[PDB]
């Protein structure tokens, strides 16, 4: 998708996991988006959930353990994209 | 080594042995005895008497006859200074992992810390934390999450290590300064000690402003203030008052529930004959439910209050 | 396999736990 | 070298002796010494007398008192430390080939592992995994790969030794971070265990939530929270009201599959003409199948809850 950039920031729900990221050595700044379904379902998945309870609206930040499973999602997202 | 023979040790002496010593061993120790005994396949005599020969040769030196420590300094303590200072010094002798430190932590503080996480990971600590601990927990939580909680528990298959791991360092990261948590001072029980220090002007301005508050503490202290073993201390006449007041049933279960000096006091605050028929009905009789003596001893306390306020009684 | 063994069997658990424990102290 | 004087041993001790070793040899060692075996053309006396003295001589010094170690220590843990610790310890002392590997993991894993194979290389890999893993996999298939897998399994042929290499290499490399692959730490029972902790009012709402929901593990933990063993702790009245609502024969088959504790209580409970004539009745009768004693404790149970809700049973 080719848009502005207001474009894609009305469409991000609130509050959301933005992650900066730098493509030396061009010279800017990368976003990684993760929806909080998706760290949710990580969350769920690696602590034994099933996943059968669907996910509840929390509109709330993310905790420090959520912040580290999202960290592992990112470490492993940069190796790919990278590649 | 020492681990090899304590383990040469354990498999002669018989199982019902071994288990007994594994009693008075830690989690680790029994871990790696364990770890060692099914590892061995084979025992010489040569290495069997040795072992015999070095465990007697230890057990010579003790010979230390074993007391149990615990047990016997509480005692002391009590004898000694009374049971609150025992038991505050007990707790003074006594005073991780973050979900064992959770475990030692008030039920509101863990449930607000918790509240803030994912209700998987919710559960998951729970599971992990203490069974009473983790129902107080609970019982603080909001109907929403409670439900989403025991759900989850109930569909609870297992966690990764790593991510396990990963829980305990957050947990231990989110810690606070919970060295000497709570503290034991007094509270309801001081207050009521005040109050029967207050004058009897004040502790009227007491009943008035108690009852005007909540109203369900105003009653647990009117039945905290004053107890039933404290009648050995009033006057004879009010004892004899109560008695007029008081059915010969409850009156002879609240004795048999209380002390002998208390019942000897009612029996000679009694006339001859009948202080003679309740000993017999006490003796003919067969146990009673404490629950029951307690009720009995409730309302000979209320009898106590009315007549007190009557002025027809002294406390 | 004299009477020393069950003379050792007849010993405390305690003993039996504190003589393991310095044997393991000593590996 | 010593591999010819085992063979030596085993073809002179008899072909039951040397089979009873081999029961207590590894795999490795046992497929050497036939190997050996099998080469073995003569045998002179020097050699076997040589032989024997060797092996009496080692002997001598084992003379080991060989001891099951697994049986000694799994004793002696559950009388220590009762039968979870024990089994605790006993699977982390417990604690390769692909394929053998996937035997040691999960159903689900290893199915959804192996689903994106062709259909042969599935039904190859089943068969030579563990009989109760596969079954186990095959289940979580959908019907049309199932049905594939169960023909192609009915006319398998064989595989090449390249292509079982090959295979395994495979496999082993789609490995992941499986070491100590789940965990037991509670649920289901950890949660009634909870629920049993929590407030009257708190267990009123659990009833609503666990109907509200599946229903089926609802059901599950009805049954689950409380047990028969478990009226042994209830007061007598409670006791004796349950023999008013339950049939004679239902509780004297529920008293047969008990502990004799509970029995003696059940026993005092009742009258003691009735007692004798159920003590004479069991003695009179012969053994009763373990389903129609848990099924008469499931409805005695059911009668408990029912009294118990009504109020007049406490638990």
């Amino acid at each position: 998708r080719i848009q502005p950039y207001h474009e894609f920031a009305r469409n991000l729900p609130v509050p959301t996991n933005l992650n900066l990221i730098h493509l030396k050595p061009l010279r800017g700044t990368g976003l990684v988006v993760f929806s909080p379904s998706l760290v949710f379902i990580a969350v769920d998945n690696l602590f034994g959930g099933d996943g059968r309870f669907p996910t509840k609206v929390e509109g709330r930040e993310f905790t420090h353990t959520e912040q580290r499973v999202i960290n592992r999602m990112l470490k492993l997202a940069l190796e790919g994209y990278s590649d | 080594s020492g681990t090899d023979k304590s383990v040469i040790l354990l498999m002669t002496i018989g199982e019902d042995r071994a288990a007994e010593v594994f009693k008075h061993l830690s989690t680790r120790e029994v871990q790696a005895l364990s770890t060692a005994m099914a590892n061995v396949r084979q025992i010489s005599n040569k290495q069997l008497t040795d072992v015999l020969s070095e465990f007697e040769q230890e057990a010579e030196q003790f010979a230390a006859l074993n007391i149990n420590a615990n047990e016997y300094l509480r005692s002391v303590l009590v004898k000694a200074l009374g049971e609150e200072r025992a038991s505050s010094l007990l707790e003074d002798i006594l005073e991780t992992s973050g979900i064992e430190t959770l475990n030692f932590m008030e039920p509101q503080s863990a449930a607000d810390l918790i509240r803030d996480e994912h209700p998987q990971i919710i559960a998951t600590i729970l599971v992990h934390l203490k069974r009473s601990q983790a129902a107080d927990i609970l019982a603080l939580f909001d109907e929403r999450l409670r439900h989403d909680v025991m759900l989850r528990i109930a569909t609870f298959g297992g966690v990764q290590p790593a991510a396990l791991a990963e829980l305990t360092e957050v947990l231990n990261g989110l810690l606070d300064g919970q060295n000497l948590k709570r503290s034991k001072m007094g509270g309801v029980r001081t207050a009521a000690e005040i109050i029967n220090l207050m004058k009897t002007q004040q502790e009227e301005a007491v009943i008035t402003a108690v009852r005007e508050f909540d109203g369900e503490l105003a009653q647990k202290i009117i039945d905290e203030m004053f107890l039933f073993e404290n009648l050995v201390d009033v006057d004879d006449r009010s004892i004899q008052r109560l008695l007029q007041e008081v059915d010969s049933e409850s009156l002879l279960i609240a004795l048999k529930g209380a002390e002998p000096p208390l019942r000897e006091k009612f029996l000679r605050n009694m006339s001859q004959r009948a202080a003679d028929i309740l000993r017999d009905d006490l003796a003919n009789r067969g146990p009673v439910r404490l629950s029951q003596v307690e009720n009995e001893q409730k309302a000979i306390l209320l009898i106590v209050r009315r007549l007190a306020e009557t002025g027809e009684m002294v406390i | 396999m004299s009477q020393r063994i069950r003379e050792m069997s007849d010993n405390d658990p305690r003993v039996v736990a504190l003589v393991i424990r310095q044997w393991m102290s000593n590996d």
